[PDB]
Order: C-alpha cells, then sequence, then structure tokens
C-alpha cells in the first residue's frame, strides 16, 4: 500500500485520480492508458508521464563511509593549530560557516582556501578547482595573485628541503598563470540572481567534474535589505541550506559560507552573536567564530559533530592566513 | 478498487462491472454503502451471488478484530529493551525502553540530539549484535566519531571493523527521497519475514524539520498533508514492523507569549509517544558535555523531571 | 444495561438517565490525560460483577498506533484489590483491539464487523481512538470543492449513528485542535454528540498531577466543571 500522496503528481491529476477511487500505484502500474485516460478524463501525456514518474521513484555502510572519506583528504588552511582543532582542515562533503566583526579575516580566509585547494596530492592537498560566488564586490585579484606567490615561495622551499624528484615533477604545471586559471568567478548583486545561480550550478558542477570547492562571501548582505516579510526570508534560507547540502553530498564539495555578526543587548551588556536569527543556527555543519579579544585575532570553533569547541590564536601577514 | 483484475474475488465478470459502472457504482466504498437488495433487485442480479461477492471481498479486505489475552503473551516476547548508556529514561519507562513507539528528542544548536544518536546506534550495532539502518538528511553523520565511540568499549580490530558494517546510511535531502526510503525499508522488511536474521530493528531519522521545514509557511495546505503522511507511514513502520524508531526536531518561540515548543506546529505534537528535552546548563559548569536532560512527554509515567548527561567524557 | 450509576458517582452520576444509546467524545491539546482517562474508563469497567466491574465487553479501534498494553495491565494490575497472576489473563482476554491504516479502512472495517456484533451481545462499549487523524490528506486530496472532502467522513458518521442506535451500544471518541474549539469535522458529527467537555492543563511543575476539565450538555446547557490527578495506579479525582 503505497499512498499516491508520496509521489511528485500534479495536484490536478492527483486530485481527479482520488476522485476516481484509486489509492495505491501498485494497481495504476498495470492498468492500460487507454481506459485509464477514459475513466478519469485525461489524455495519454498526462498518463504516460504519471506512469513514468511513478514508476521511476545506494546500499552503504559506514565501513565504506569510513573508507570514502579516507580516501579524500582534507583543504589545508596553513594554520596549523587551525588544521589541528578542525582535524585536519576543511572537511569536505559538508557545510562550513564562518562569522565575524567586519574587517577581521574572512574574506582572507576564502582567497587562501580557494588557493589551497590546488595543491598537488604528493604534498598533501586535494588538487582540486574553486568556485567564488561574491556578493559584496569585494573580490581583488592582486590580493590573490600575493597569496598564490607566497604559497608557491613556500612549497618551492619545501620542495628543496626534501630532495625528491616526484616532487619537482608537480611543481612546473604549479605555475601562477596555472593555478589562477582554476578560479571560476561570479558576482550575484541580488539575492534572486544569487538564488538563480544557485540553481544553475549543478549543471556547471556536471560539466566540470573537479570542482572541490564551493565559496560563497557574504549571504547576509543579500538577504539583510528591503526584506520586509521575515517568513519568505526563513523560507528561502531554508530552501538555500538544503540544497546547498545536497550539492555538497553529490559532488563531493566543501561549501564555505560568509556571515555577519549583531550585536544583541542581553542583561545589559551587549555582546555579538551570528546574525540571519535562530533557526538558521543549525543551518549549517560546522560554525566557526572570529574574535578580536586586545589586539589578538582568536578562531574559535562553535559548532561540529566531531571535535570539541576549543580556541586557537591567529594573524594575517602579508603572505595571507598564517598562525603564531 | 480501480479496474476489475483476474483474481481479485471469485466470480467476477466484465458484465458486472459493466453494469455496475453504468449504474454510477465501481469502488467498493460506495457499492457497500448501497443496500445490497437495491443493486440486487433494482438491476436485477442474482442474490445469493452478490452476498457471496460481497462477504469475500469485505474478508479478504478486512483486518478481524483478535481477543486482548492472546495478543498480550505474544507481545511479552515480540518487545524488546534497547539501553543506551544512562538510566534517566530508563527508570521512567516502565524499567526498559520501548520497541515499536515513536520517541524523539528535541534540542537546539548544539544540544547534542546527533550525539545521542551515534551512542545509541553504537550500543544497539555491537553490544546487542543487530542491524540498524541510519537515516541523515544534513550531512551531520561522520564515520570518524562512530569509530572514536566504538574504541572507547572495544580494543579488538575485528570488532571494530563487523560493527561497522551493519549499520547502514543513506543521504535523503527532500521529503519524496525520504518517503521513497522508507517504502523501500517497508518493501524488504515485508519480503524478509522468512528471514530470521539481518533485519534492522532500530531506525534513526538525524533530522525531519530540515527535510520538511521548506514545505511549510504561506497560506497553503500541502505542506501539512506531507508531513501528516510521513508520521503516519512511520507509525505504521514502527508497529507494524516492531521497530525502535528516533527523531529530532527544533525548538520554537521562546518569548513571553510562547514558552520553549517542539517545532512543526501543534499538528505535529500529536505524532510521537516519546519527548526528550536537551539542554545546555548555564553560569558555573557550562561547557563541555553537561547537558541537561528532560522527559516532557511520556503518556506513561509522570513528567517533568531533569537530569545530567555527559557526553564529552561519554564514549 | 445503560446504565451510568453504578460504578459511575465520581464523574458522571448527576447528568443522564437510563434511556436507549448515546455518543460522547473528547477534546483537547496533546498530554491532556485523554488516554489515561480512556484507560480508567476501560479498565474499571472490565471487571465481573463479583471483581467490582460490570463483566461487559469493550471493543477498541486505534488510528494513532498509540496504544500501549504494558500502562493498562500495570493500571489493571494496580487497581486490583485481588491482585494476582493467573487471573489477570483471564481479565484482560474479555478485550477486543484492532488497527486502522485509513479513512477506507476504517470504512471498510466498519461495514465488516457486524459480522462480530451479530456473534457475541456481551459487547456494551465502543471505542474509537482519535478519528481526526485523517483530516489532511484527505482535505488535500479531495480538492478545493467541499463536497469531495469528507465525503468518506460522512459516510463513516452516518453508519456509525446508525450502529449505535440500532444496537444500544455507547461511543467515545477524541478529537484533536486546530469559542473553546473551532468546528473541525463536517456538520453531520455536531447533532451526534450527547456531551461534549474540554480537556485542559496550565504549565505548574509541582503539580504535574493537576488536571482540569469542563463540559457541556447541550440536552441540559448545565456548565459542569471537574478536577482529577493523575497517578502510576490511576486517576485519582477530588
Ligand atoms: N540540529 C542539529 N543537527 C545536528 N547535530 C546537532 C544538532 N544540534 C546539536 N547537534 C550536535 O550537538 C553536538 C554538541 O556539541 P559538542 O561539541 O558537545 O559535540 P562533539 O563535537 O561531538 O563533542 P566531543 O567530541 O567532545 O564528544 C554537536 O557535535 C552537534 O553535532
Ligand atoms: N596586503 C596585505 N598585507 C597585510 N595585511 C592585509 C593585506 N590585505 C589585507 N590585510 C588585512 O587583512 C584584513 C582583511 O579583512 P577582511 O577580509 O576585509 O574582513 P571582512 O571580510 O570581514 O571585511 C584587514 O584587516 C587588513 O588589515
Ligand atoms: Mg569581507
Amino acid at each position: 500500500q503505497r499512498d499516491l500522496v508520496s509521489f511528485p503528481l500534479s495536484p490536478a491529476v492527483r486530485v481527479k485520480l482520488v476522485s476516481a477511487g484509486f489509492q495505491t500505484a501498485e494497481e495504476l502500474l498495470e492498468v492500460k492508458p487507454s481506459e485509464l485516460s477514459k475513466e478519469v478524463g485525461i489524455s495519454k501525456a498526462e498518463a504516460l508521464e504519471t506512469l513514468q514518474i511513478i514508476r521511476r521513484e545506494k546500499k552503504c555502510t559506514a565501513l565504506e563511509l569510513l573508507e570514502q572519506e579516507h580516501t579524500q583528504g582534507f583543504i589545508i588552511t596553513f594554520c596549523s593549530a587551525l588544521d589541528d582543532i578542525l582535524g585536519g582542515g576543511v572537511p569536505l562533503m559538508k557545510t562550513t560557516e564562518i562569522c565575524g566583526a567586519p574587517g577581521v579575516g574572512k574574506t582572507q580566509l576564502c582567497m587562501q582556501l580557494a588557493v589551497d585547494v590546488q595543491i598537488p596530492e604528493c604534498f598533501g592537498g586535494v588538487a582540486g578547482e574553486a568556485v567564488f560566488i561574491d556578493t559584496e564586490g569585494s573580490f581583488m585579484v592582486d590580493r590573490v595573485v600575493d597569496l598564490a606567490t607566497a604559497c608557491i615561495q613556500h612549497l618551492q622551499l619545501i620542495a628543496e628541503k626534501h630532495k625528491g624528484e616526484e616532487h619537482r615533477k608537480a611543481l612546473e604545471d604549479f605555475t601562477l598563470d596555472n593555478i589562477l586559471s582554476h578560479i571560476y568567478y561570479f558576482r550575484c548583486r541580488d539575492y534572486t540572481e544569487l538564488l538563480a545561480q544557485v540553481y544553475l550550478l549543478p549543471d556547471f558542477l556536471s560539466e566540470h567534474s573537479k570542482v572541490r570547492l564551493v565559496i560563497v562571501d557574504g549571504i547576509a548582505f543579500p538577504f539583510r535589505h528591503d526584506l520586509d516579510d521575515l517568513s519568505l526570508r526563513t523560507r528561502l534560507l531554508n530552501g538555500l541550506a538544503q540544497q546547498m547540502i545536497s550539492l555538497a553530498n553529490n559532488h563531493r564539495l566543501a561549501v564555505i559560507l560568509t556571515n555577519q555578526m549583531t550585536t544583541k543587548i542581553d542583561r545589559n551588556q551587549a555582546l555579538l552573536v551570528p546574525a540571519l536569527g535562530e533557526s538558521w543556527g543549525h543551518a549549517a555543519t560546522i560554525r566557526l567564530i572570529f574574535h578580536w579579544d586586545r589586539k589578538q585575532r582568536l578562531a574559535t570553533l562553535y559548532k561540529s559533530p566531531s571535535q570539541k569547541e576549543c580556541t586557537v590564536l591567529f594573524q594575517i601577514k602579508p603572505q595571507g592566513f598564517r598562525d603564531t | 478498487m480501480g479496474v476489475l483484475r483476474v483474481g481479485l474475488c471469485p466470480g467476477l465478470t466484465e458484465e458486472m462491472i459493466q453494469l455496475l459502472r453504468s449504474h454510477r457504482i465501481k469502488t467498493v466504498v460506495d457499492l457497500v454503502s448501497a443496500d445490497l437488495e437495491e443493486v440486487a433487485q433494482k438491476c436485477g442480479l442474482s442474490y445469493k451471488a452478490l452476498v457471496a461477492l460481497r462477504r469475500v471481498l469485505l474478508a479478504q479486505f478486512s483486518a478481524f478484530p483478535v481477543n486482548g489475552a492472546d495478543l498480550y503473551e505474544e507481545l511479552k516476547t515480540s518487545t524488546a529493551i534497547l539501553s543506551t548508556g544512562i538510566g534517566s529514561l530508563d527508570k521512567l519507562l516502565d524499567a526498559g525502553l520501548y520497541t515499536g513507539e515513536v520517541t524523539e528528542i528535541v534540542g537546539g544548536p548544539g544540544s547534542g540530539k546527533t550525539q545521542v544518536c551515534l551512542c545509541m546506534a553504537a550500543n544497539v550495532a555491537h553490544g546487542l549484535q543487530q542491524n540498524v539502518l541510519y537515516v541523515d538528511s544534513n550531512g551531520g553523520l561522520t564515520a570518524s566519531r562512530l569509530l572514536q565511540l566504538l574504541q572507547a568499549k572495544t580494543q579488538d580490530e575485528e570488532e571494530q571493523a563487523e560493527a561497522l558494517r551493519r549499520i547502514q546510511v543513506v543521504h535523503a535531502f527532500d521529503i519524496f527521497q525520504m518517503l521513497d526510503v522508507l517504502q523501500e525499508l517497508r518493501g524488504t522488511v515485508a519480503q524478509q519475514v522468512t528471514g530470521s536474521s539481518g533485519t534492522v530493528k532500530v531506525v534513526v531519522v538525524d533530522s525531519v524539520t530540515a527535510v520538511v521545514s521548506p514545505l511549510l509557511g504561506g497560506q497553503q495546505r500541502e505542506g501539512l498533508a506531507l508531513m501528516m503522511q510521513l508520521a503516519r507511514e512511520l507509525k505504521t513502520l514502527a508497529r507494524d514492523l516492531g521497530m525502535a524508531v528516533v527523531v529530532t526536531n527544533h525548538i520554537t518561540r521562546d518569548r513571553d507569549s510562547g514558552r520553549l515548543k517542539p517545532a512543526l506546529g501543534r499538528s505535529w505534537s500529536f505524532v510521537p509517544s516519546t519527548r526528550i528535552l536537551l539542554d545546555t546548563i548555564e553560569g558555573a559548569g557550562a561547557s563541555g558535555g553537561r547537558r541537561m536532560a528532560c522527559l516532557a512527554k511520556s503518556s506513561r509515567q509522570p513528567t517533568g523531571f531533569q537530569e545530567m548527561v555527559d557526553i564529552g567524557t561519554w564514549g | 444495561r445503560s446504565s451510568l450509576k453504578e460504578i459511575e458517582p465520581n464523574l458522571f452520576a448527576d447528568e443522564d438517565s437510563p434511556v436507549h444509546g448515546d455518543i460522547l467524545e473528547f477534546h483537547g491539546p496533546e498530554g491532556t490525560g485523554k488516554t489515561e482517562m480512556l484507560y480508567h474508563l476501560t479498565a474499571r469497567c472490565i471487571l465481573p460483577k463479583s471483581e467490582g466491574g460490570l463483566e461487559v465487553e469493550v471493543l477498541f479501534i486505534d488510528t494513532d498506533y498509540h496504544f500501549d498494553m504494558l500502562r493498562l495491565v500495570t493500571i489493571l494490575e494496580h487497581r486490583l484489590s485481588q491482585s494476582s497472576e493467573e487471573i489477570i489473563k483471564y481479565c484482560l482476554g474479555r478485550f477486543f483491539l484492532v488497527y486502522c491504516s485509513s479513512s477506507t479502512h476504517l470504512l471498510l472495517t466498519l461495514y465488516s464487523l457486524e459480522s462480530m456484533f451479530c456473534s457475541h451481545p456481551s459487547l456494551c462499549l465502543l471505542i474509537l481512538d482519535s478519528l481526526s487523524a485523517f483530516y489532511w490528506i484527505d482535505r488535500v486530496n479531495g480538492g478545493e470543492s467541499v463536497n469531495l472532502q469528507e465525503s468518506t467522513l460522512r459516510k463513516c458518521s452516518q453508519c456509525l449513528e446508525k450502529l449505535v442506535n440500532d444496537y444500544r451500544l455507547v461511543l467515545f471518541a477524541t478529537t484533536q485542535t486546530i469559542i473553546d474549539y473551532r468546528p473541525y469535522l463536517c456538520k453531520a458529527w455536531q447533532q451526534l454528540v450527547k456531551h461534549r467537555m474540554f480537556f485542559s492543563k496550565q504549565d505548574d511543575s509541582q503539580s504535574s498531577n493537576q488536571f482540569s476539565l469542563v463540559s457541556r450538555c447541550l440536552k441540559s446547557n448545565s456548565l459542569k466543571k471537574h478536577f482529577f490527578i493523575i497517578g502510576e495506579s490511576g486517576v485519582e479525582f477530588c
């Protein structure tokens, strides 16, 4: 017994079918479409499309999942302590969200992750691509060039120190122009454009199967202005989160999202909390917050299903995201 | 009933269905609602064959009520007791968890719902040696945490390797995918009535809110129907096939007008059988694995009892 | 048969007279003592005269699949003054149960169980739990037209009223929530009820046993309030 409500049927065909008095697909499977159309007053096209959509609609256990996640590596951050606290870097097949006060280094982290995703597997990278979707216009090519130059300098240094021929073999292809051609750029100035780009993502990822990272630098800005109806915003945010997690699990990606902080006057001493309400709080697999403390930037893990929350210091150098 | 098929009931022919659908009476519901005398003499059909057909049609479509005592002795052995690692709910649940009920946990961000699900699944798979099916909808599962939890109870590689392969995981991100997965599970277990091993006894849904939350909103009505259908099929699965089903959920408005309440509105409140409201402590002793567990609805024992559960030092 | 004063002084004494047939329904939110109240009513009235009950038979129809054997057995054991292990099986062997999955299934079971009725006359109470569990499904399935909705529900209503008036039975039912209530079913159900009451409970922690009830008696328009206390051994009244 399978109720017809559990199928992606059009409301009209569903309502006329249940008005006829059918409540199981097991007997719709063998009914000839001619008398089917005659009985419920429909044509052949809707009958055949209903039949195919009904008939159209794997067995992986924990061991296979463990093996698969061990096969694919982690995205390096060039911050050793941040890699240690996160289990080895940014995990794949999961949605990661970063919050923080303005001018704290979220865009620098996004740029570094875009650069770091192209490290060859021999050195310990993932060797993939990157997709950058900008909603604020804060993507400057000069900073990316500087970060890539610093990364290639460090990579050459460590390769020379290792003194291994296989390391040299994976460097001539690792040139500035090649790595900087593997970052695909978009720009959505409105939340509708961002949603449309999100709907268009799966085909783009089907075309380019080497992509292993998707960055959406700023999701609060499109949704925090000119939107009086809160329910519509909540529905859009929930749908976007579901689509992003579906994309991450289907294409083996690492979704990176950026958020904003908002002052909350609790008790009498105001403190900063992430924006977009409380329902959005558990829409991301991992949540990270960047503090300021006293002239010292701290990266504190907030929510994760793998590691306990702690605190790690960091700072930004003219070479990019670094530790110490 | 749909169109006439051979084998549905004895003594069926095309003349019968032709005359009945000419008389504006085809389905079983209006045929039995209409008087048997009316169709018998008004249409002139034979009374004996008509009454025999009606009785054999009802009998093969009905559920005959049974006595209570006998089913009680059979349920004495059909049921089972599942322990997770803490007895706070165990004492307040007639000294044992119920296999065949819909229990659920409501908790906010970082509460520990999936941690409870993970530890319970590990305990069920390893200690009691049965297959378990886990359904994830937001990527909340990591196999490293399962391995770490298993290592806290065993130190042998073979046991860890064997335990993992009996935990089946499937990804469903839309309500149609979840419905298809559950229907496939129902069909497979119906086909596996002969077998005695390999049948999953515990079914866990990581998050039922996230899947159905986009479907709500507006002034329409299809989302409520979809969630009610999902609840009905979950209840039928758990009752008929004797499985323990555990789902999670979120909380709603905490303002002055509305107390801390489970999500999905009022209609979802009637669905589950047991509610556990995880919470975090404030002030001294915060952070870490210190979480306050409470029993909101049990419908079997007095409620409103608060306890302590540690996860950081547990497993 | 139709007597409601022998062992019902606490709740249902001074409102009725020995008559032919009646219909009762229950309303209120979740966790209000509904199923516990039905458990009390059925356990108090499933014993023979010598053991304190009425030596009557009750049929159970379940729709929410929330019926629990262990709670009923425990409440029976903790109520029996002569509590023993060998006679509880015989005391509970006068119980009939059936499970329902859909409104069509409910109607088909209703039109099938007449052979059961004619089998035994000892049946004296009929409980239908949560007839409100099939609202949204067919409400959206039937379509925009109101007639296409609750059609099977109207047929079920007429079948139930016929089966309760003709056979001298008593009916109990439970309804969910959507001035203290809202018109939920079709109009065919409002006339059936002989006494309607609402279930309520506040959020006081130290009085988790506290419960409240308010009833409407349309045949007399009498406003009556009742108070009861939940307990492990049963439902206490004061
Ligand atoms: N809505 C939710 N969806 C998924 N997981 C949730 C949800 N709400 C809470 N959690 C879980 O609650 C847990 C509580 O955080 P906590 O840091 O204690 O866990 P942890 O990383 O497993 O800890 P530890 O490794 O020390 O045992 C999180 O790990 C998170 O997975
Ligand atoms: N070329 C550079 N050399 C050194 N520090 C830099 C350089 N470019 C940017 N920074 C520092 O990195 C920080 C970047 O913050 P930003 O990513 O803009 O935060 P947000 O994304 O929240 O606006 C700035 O505070 C700036 O001081
Ligand atoms: Mg920025």
